[PDB]
């Protein structure tokens, strides 16, 4: 149930999506907050409700959600989202 | 914020 959404934000800065999950919350990094016209309408493929497990090359590290943050933070201006259906 | 969850 993988779904790749390529979100490349430049200049403007910031993304426009929110996540939470990991071994800390005993959950997967799931999208929980999506601002209108934000990465949901900017990548024409983002949207809360989907389960997240991979970015910029399937990287959702097993610790806490920040394992994704570390992944998305240091990666590149392109956020590749691979999502699974809960 | 401090734990590990996040907002992009």
């Amino acid at each position: 149930g993988i779904r790749k959404v390529l979100l490349l934000k430049e200049d403007h800065e910031g993304l426009g999506i929110s996540i939470t999950g990991g071994k800390e919350h005993g959950v997967p990094i799931l999208i929980s907050e999506i601002h209108p016209g934000q990465p949901a309408d900017r990548c024409g493929g983002l949207h809360v409700g989907d389960a997240i497990l991979a970015v910029n090359g399937v990287n959702l590290r097993d610790t806490k959600h920040k394992e994704a943050v570390t992944i998305l933070s240091q990666q590149r201006g392109e956020i590749e989202f691979e999502v699974v259906y809960v | 914020e401090e734990v590990q969850d996040t907002r992009l």
